[PDB]
RNA sequence: CGAUGUCGGCUCGUCGCAUCCUGGGGCUGAAGAAGGUCCCAAGGGUUGGGCUGUUCGCCCAUUAAAGCGGCACGCGAGCUGGGUUCAGAACGUCGUGAGACAGUUCGGUCUCUAUCCGCCACGGGCGCAGGAGGCUUGAGGGGGGCUCUUCCUAGUACGAGAGGACCGGAAGGGACGCACCUCUGGUUUCCCAGCUGUCCCUCCAGGGGCAUAAGCUGGGUAGCCAUGUGCGGAAGGGAUAACCGCUGAAAGCAUCUAAGCGGGAAGCCCGCCCCAAGAUGAGGCCUCCCACGGCAGCCGGUAAGGACCCGGGAAGACCACCCGGUGGAUGGGCCGGGGGUGUAAGCGCCGCGAGGCGUUGAGCCGACCGGUCCCAAUCGUCCGAGGUCU
RNA sequence: GAAUGCCGGCAUGAGUAACGAUAAAGAGGGUGAGAAUCCCUCUCGCCGUAAGCCCAAGGGUUCCUACGCAAUGGUCGUCAG
RNA sequence: CGUGAGGGAAAGGUGAAAAGAACCCCGGGAGGGGAGUGAAAUAGAGCCUGAAACCGUGGGCUUACAAGCAGUCACGGCCCC
């Protein structure tokens, strides 16, 4: 037997393929479906994501931003069926994988580290130029 | 009350009525019957049920003939199900359907020589405040000249894990009949790549 | 720590049966394909320097 | 032997 | 997760800035609260002329912590402090207003003055 | 425990067992053969495989990874374009680690030789 | 008295029951709810803080509850050493004095090696009348046993009102226990990157040593983990406790009792999980070998099998256990995938320059999932039945 | 037959604790009856207001060379104060 | 041993005679086996006699369901005379 493939033949049901590549630094916006006693609406999450951890179908990535003062951070299974939609809000040039360092800067600090992806910018924008 | 023998996989978790849930998977079928235990010649009742098979030419001679006895292949391991008697010659995890409960026996991971602390999660000692080589020892074991003894069954340091479990009331989350895997809910004894047991529940 | 002491003197018949499990064994020998001679399995011969069929270092 | 290591002292049973 | 002696922000307008917990008001030996557990905590931080002051002994129910709280859809929310929301022997909010975000637990655990007063349910 | 654990410690801290390994590489691809304790040999197999594949790579970057652990460039030569030639074809398993009968007679070690195969 | 270490604390418990809580009851000045008092019950449980060396006690915040005791006032060859209980010093007090004090005050060396019993673990030996490879019965042990809130029943029974049930039924908790690593969160001694100083290879560029037993910094797979996840306490059957009865005399009535029957506890027995035939009372079933050669015995060659040796292992201190040994994927390498790091070097362009851009998610790359005989488990050796008697 | 008697010898604890700074080693070549331990070479590490060099005190041939390995060296020893 | 004043051991014996073992064998040596000397070589210099504790080799009886100040009394089995 093969147990590693055993496994990924029981995610297979469950993998997600719709969803828009991006990265650590990156600024994005998930729109989550979530329920309130007792209906489920979309609520949307904007942020950065300071983090992404791979594990095949258990990949999840953290979206931080700040919200009314505070400083909120959100973790989400990249395969979650909870997710409606993402959305690429802002492509960012870190030079590392884990943003942590982040939870302490200025919003004048962040913006000065990580600066705009230029070349993944056009990149999107290149793309969406089809029939 | 059914059983099947199988090969712990690993764990994942799927997604379910918007809920993750924490699975291990098994691989259990298919287990042919290598000899049934009747009253009559035994004075129980079981089933021996054979598992994951072997090429012959590491099956010894005395072995090979309780195989043919039963027209079976030659079989990596043998284990018996108190109470079973399946109809048919051979068991698959056909037997169990989603929701039902079982209970999952498994050999623990082995620890080895266990100190007091990791085996029995007994307090240890201060790091500081005078603390003298002691902070993972295990105190007194015992009072003065009355008893002047240490009981029976004191816990102390020795081997740990490497032992049989049984995890009690376990969900059926999905069965895979085509691949002979079954999908339980929660954690089972032992790693990846170790027998276990799936019966069904003792519980109501 | 109080220091702890033997309280009696081991006998002749308890220091013996101690030591009941300190015979040495003898080691594992079998002869070499090509010169015969007797020498632990799953070594190069030091007595001709062949292992496996072929002459592999010079003894 | 010439020389005698001091003994620890006792506990004080006062 | 908060504990005896843990501080919390105070994320409404009671007057108090700072408490300390000083029990956690889930059962006979709870070890942590979390986000929806009641504890009862010390006024050790207030702002001048409040309804409440330095020294008060009062309760207060835990609305959003630093150690991420998990979800059963496998989610998780994490914020940058731990605050909570000064109430009643009825569980009512003794202001009124609420700051910053709040976690959606407080809902379903009955605490839907806080959660309608809050800015934002995460 | 040890559980799935790859690597021995040799009785040695990070940096010692390092320049063990890198020493023993030298020795080898310097002599072709070299005896030592079992357990040196069957670790030194891995290390000395993987530069020797470096080698038979040939590229600027091979040459100057592989110089990290031998950083003789003379040697480093050698095992470019003495060595690596005759592996070309060989898909891994470079050198070979083969038992002695007798032991050291100060400490009771048991040897190997570790040599470079055809 | 040729020494039985003394308070309190910590750690580890274990027992008792005159029971703190939980379960079961009778009486009540018991309407209900809540109490009071006594009876049965030791299964489990019996919180975190402030003060003081404190035991004790008071106090804060909770709780179902915050129980009292024995075990050398349990436990210093287990720890502590704050107090007590040496030598210094001081205050008050006594003494002409030296000095003194159940008066106070500051300080004041606690001994690496376990022989026997006992305890936790792990083997070796022999036995279990033939010898072997499997799979099992369970005599007997051990483990476990806690409990709260809210809702429905029902604002009903009860009560002027306030308040507020029995029984029955749902849901959600705390602590504790066993296992696990999918997620959350740790570590991850060299898996990747960045950085200073210095010495060096080879001048640049690229790099290596050292600054810790990682020089520092940012991350980090497998493994091991809790702060994370699953699950457990039961259900049920049986016998009883106090207590309540049915039928019923002695004793025309009455009586739970003398004949006889029923109800009745978190407790007792079984049930659940775990060990378990040295259970010498050494059990059972399945399969394999087999009447060997030479004088209930001895010595030979074997049989079925076994061990040695070797490559290994989420097995392990050694041992043991488990898998594999060329008819082979066991470890090492190689290859693919995963995963980590986060765009190598070299070259090209831009800038006087530190740099920047591109080639490029590049390069490097432990353990994870697999493939592939490229390397290594070569070749072999030694044991091992002939079955007592009625 | 005892005086924790005196002298000596031999046991037990036991193949046990330990082998005296965690600055660190590896290989090849030589010698030799014998080599992890001696010599030689390459690699690696440690000290460098020293763990380098020169005086004084104290020690008293330990200095150099040849031949040696019983004991001394906490192992070995062909080496050595 | 103690700075010093001072303290203060242990250690006798081959044989009549060295006739103190040429020479050969194993061994690096040590040690041994032969040969040889002697009345005697477990008188061989680690030497007269050579006790005991203590350590070993060989043999007879005995022991792995058993409770022990170790013996004593009884009977039975086995080995010896
Ligand atoms: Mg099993
Ligand atoms: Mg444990
Ligand atoms: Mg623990
Ligand atoms: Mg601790
Ligand atoms: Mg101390
Ligand atoms: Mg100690
Ligand atoms: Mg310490
Ligand atoms: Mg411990
Ligand atoms: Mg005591
Ligand atoms: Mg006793
Ligand atoms: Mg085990
Ligand atoms: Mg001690
Ligand atoms: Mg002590
Ligand atoms: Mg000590
Ligand atoms: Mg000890
Ligand atoms: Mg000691
Ligand atoms: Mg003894
Ligand atoms: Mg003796
Ligand atoms: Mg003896
Ligand atoms: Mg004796
Ligand atoms: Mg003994
Ligand atoms: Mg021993
Ligand atoms: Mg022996
Ligand atoms: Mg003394
Ligand atoms: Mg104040
Ligand atoms: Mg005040
Ligand atoms: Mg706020
Ligand atoms: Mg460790
Ligand atoms: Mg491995
Ligand atoms: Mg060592
Ligand atoms: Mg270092
Ligand atoms: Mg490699
Ligand atoms: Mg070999
Ligand atoms: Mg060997
Ligand atoms: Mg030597
Ligand atoms: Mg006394
Ligand atoms: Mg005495
Ligand atoms: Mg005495
Ligand atoms: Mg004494
Ligand atoms: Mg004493
Ligand atoms: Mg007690
Ligand atoms: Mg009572
Ligand atoms: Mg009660
Ligand atoms: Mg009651
Ligand atoms: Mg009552
Ligand atoms: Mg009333
Ligand atoms: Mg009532
Ligand atoms: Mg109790
Ligand atoms: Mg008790
Ligand atoms: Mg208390
Ligand atoms: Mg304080
Ligand atoms: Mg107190
Ligand atoms: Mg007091
Ligand atoms: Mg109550
Ligand atoms: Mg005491
Ligand atoms: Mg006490
Ligand atoms: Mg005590
Ligand atoms: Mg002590
Ligand atoms: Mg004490
Ligand atoms: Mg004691
Ligand atoms: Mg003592
Ligand atoms: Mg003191
Ligand atoms: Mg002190
Ligand atoms: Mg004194
Ligand atoms: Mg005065
Ligand atoms: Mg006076
Ligand atoms: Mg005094
Ligand atoms: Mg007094
Ligand atoms: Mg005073
Ligand atoms: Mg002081
Ligand atoms: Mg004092
Ligand atoms: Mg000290
Ligand atoms: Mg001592
Ligand atoms: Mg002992
Ligand atoms: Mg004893
Ligand atoms: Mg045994
Ligand atoms: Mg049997
Ligand atoms: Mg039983
Ligand atoms: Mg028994
Ligand atoms: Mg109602
Ligand atoms: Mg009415
Ligand atoms: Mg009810
Ligand atoms: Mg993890
Ligand atoms: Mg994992
Ligand atoms: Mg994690
Ligand atoms: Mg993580
Ligand atoms: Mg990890
Ligand atoms: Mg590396
Ligand atoms: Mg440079
Ligand atoms: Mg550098
Ligand atoms: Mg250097
Ligand atoms: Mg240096
Ligand atoms: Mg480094
Ligand atoms: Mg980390
Ligand atoms: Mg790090
Ligand atoms: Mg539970
Ligand atoms: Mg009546
Ligand atoms: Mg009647
Ligand atoms: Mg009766
Ligand atoms: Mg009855
Ligand atoms: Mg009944
Ligand atoms: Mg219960
Ligand atoms: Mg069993
Ligand atoms: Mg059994
Ligand atoms: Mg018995
Ligand atoms: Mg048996
Ligand atoms: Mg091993
Ligand atoms: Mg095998
Ligand atoms: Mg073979
Ligand atoms: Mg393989
Ligand atoms: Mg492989
Ligand atoms: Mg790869
Ligand atoms: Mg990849
Ligand atoms: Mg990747
Ligand atoms: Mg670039
Ligand atoms: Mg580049
Ligand atoms: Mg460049
Ligand atoms: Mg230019
Ligand atoms: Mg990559
Ligand atoms: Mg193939
Ligand atoms: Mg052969
Ligand atoms: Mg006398
Ligand atoms: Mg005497
Ligand atoms: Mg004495
Ligand atoms: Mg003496
Ligand atoms: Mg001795
Ligand atoms: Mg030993
Ligand atoms: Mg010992
Ligand atoms: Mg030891
Ligand atoms: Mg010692
Ligand atoms: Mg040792
Ligand atoms: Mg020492
Ligand atoms: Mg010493
Ligand atoms: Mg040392
Ligand atoms: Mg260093
Ligand atoms: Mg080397
Ligand atoms: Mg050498
Ligand atoms: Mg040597
Ligand atoms: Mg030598
Ligand atoms: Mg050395
Ligand atoms: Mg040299
Ligand atoms: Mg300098
Ligand atoms: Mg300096
Ligand atoms: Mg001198
Ligand atoms: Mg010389
Ligand atoms: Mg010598
Ligand atoms: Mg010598
Ligand atoms: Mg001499
Ligand atoms: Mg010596
Ligand atoms: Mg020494
Ligand atoms: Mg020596
Ligand atoms: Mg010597
Ligand atoms: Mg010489
Ligand atoms: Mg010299
Ligand atoms: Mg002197
Ligand atoms: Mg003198
Ligand atoms: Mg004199
Ligand atoms: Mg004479
Ligand atoms: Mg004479
Ligand atoms: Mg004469
Ligand atoms: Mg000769
Ligand atoms: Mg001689
Ligand atoms: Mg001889
Ligand atoms: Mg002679
Ligand atoms: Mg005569
Ligand atoms: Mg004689
Ligand atoms: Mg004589
Ligand atoms: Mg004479
Ligand atoms: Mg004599
Ligand atoms: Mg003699
Ligand atoms: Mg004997
Ligand atoms: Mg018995
Ligand atoms: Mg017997
Ligand atoms: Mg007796
Ligand atoms: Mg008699
Ligand atoms: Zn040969």
């Amino acid at each position: 037997m093969n147990r590693g493939a055993l496994i990924k033949l029981v995610e297979s049901r469950y993998v997600r393929t719709d969803l828009p590549e991006f990265r650590p630094g990156d600024t994005v916006r998930v729109s989550y479906k979530v329920k309130e006693g007792n209906r489920t609406r979309i609520q949307d999450f904007e942020g950065i994501v300071i983090r992404i951890r791979r594990n095949g179908f258990n990949t999840t990535f953290t979206v931080r931003k700040v919200s009314y003062g505070v400083g909120v951070e959100r973790i989400f299974p990249l395969h979650s069926p909870l997710i409606q939609k993402i959305d690429i809000v802002q492509r960012g040039r870190a030079r590392r994988a884990k943003l942590y360092f982040i939870r302490n800067l200025s919003d004048r600090e962040i913006r000065r580290k990580l600066r705009a992806d230029r070349k993944r910018i056009d990149q999107d924008r290149a793309a969406e130029r089809a029939a | 009350m059914k059983g099947i023998l199988g090969v712990k996989v690993g764990m994942t978790r799927i997604f379910r009525d918007d809920r993750a849930v924490p699975v291990t998977v098994i691989l259990a079928g298919p287990c042919p019957v290598v000899q049934r235990r009747t009253p009559e010649k035994d004075g129980y009742t079981a089933v021996q049920l054979g598992f994951l098979p072997q090429n012959p030419k590491r099956v010894n001679r005395p072995l090979k003939g309780h195989f043919a006895k039963a027209g079976v292949e030659p079989v990596r391991i043998l284990r018996e199900i108190r109470d079973f008697n399946p109809e048919g010659d051979t068991v698959t995890v056909e037997i169990f359907k989603p929701g039902e409960r079982v209970d999952v026996t498994g050999t623990s991971k082995g620890r080895g020589f266990a100190g007091v602390m990791k085996r029995w999660n007994f307090a240890g000692g201060p790091d500081s405040h005078g603390a003298h080589k002691i902070h993972r020892h295990p105190g007194s074991i015992g009072n003065r000249k009355t008893p002047g003894r240490v009981y029976k069954g004191k816990k102390m340091a020795g081997h740990y894990g490497a032992e049989r479990v049984t995890v009690m009331n376990l969900e059926v989350v999905d069965v895979i009949p085509e691949e002979n895997l079954l999908l339980v809910k929660g954690a089972v004894p032992g790693p990846n790549g170790g027998l276990v047991i799936v019966r069904e529940t003792k519980k109501a | 720590a109080k220091h702890p002491v033997p309280k009696k003197k081991t006998s002749k018949a308890r220091r013996d049966a101690r030591r009941s499990h300190h015979a040495l064994t003898p080691p594992t020998l079998v002869p070499c394909p090509e010169c015969k001679a007797m020498k632990p399995p799953h070594t190069v011969c030091p007595e001709c320097g062949y292992y496996a069929g072929r002459k592999v270092l010079e003894v | 032997p010439v020389y005698i290591p001091q003994p620890r002292p006792p506990h004080p049973r006062l | 997760m908060i504990q005896p002696q843990t501080y919390l922000e105070v994320a409404d307008n009671t007057g108090a800035r700072k408490i300390m917990c000083i029990r956690v008001l889930k059962g006979s030996n709870a070890k942590y609260a979390t986000v929806g557990d009641v504890i009862v905590a010390s006024v050790k931080e207030a702002i001048p002329r409040g309804a409440v002051k330095e020294g008060d002994v009062v309760k207060a129910v835990v609305v959003r912590t630093k150690k991420e709280i998990k979800r059963p859809d496998g989610s998780a929310i994490r914020f940058d402090d731990n605050a909570a929301v000064i109430i009643n022997n009825q569980l009512e909010p003794r202001g009124t207003r609420v700051f910053g975000p709040v976690a959606r637990e407080l809902r379903e655990k009955g605490f839907m003055k806080i959660v309608s007063l809050a800015p934002e349910v995460l | 425990m040890r559980h799935l654990k790859s690597g021995r410690k040799l009785n040695r801290h990070s940096s010692h067992r390092l320049a063990l390994y890198r020493n023993q590489a030298k020795s080898l691809l310097t002599h072709g053969r070299i005896t030592t304790t079992v357990p040196k040999a069957k670790e030194l197999r891995g290390f000395v495989d993987h530069l020797i594949h470096l080698a038979k790579r040939g590229d600027l970057h091979a040459r100057r990874l592989v110089l990290r652990d031998l950083q003789d460039v003379k040697l480093v030569r050698k095992l470019f374009d003495e060595i690596a030639p005759r592996y070309r074809d060989r898909q891994g398993g470079y050198t070979r680690v083969l038992k002695l009968a007798e032991r050291r007679r100060g400490d009771g070690a048991p040897l190997a030789l570790v040599e470079l195969v055809e």
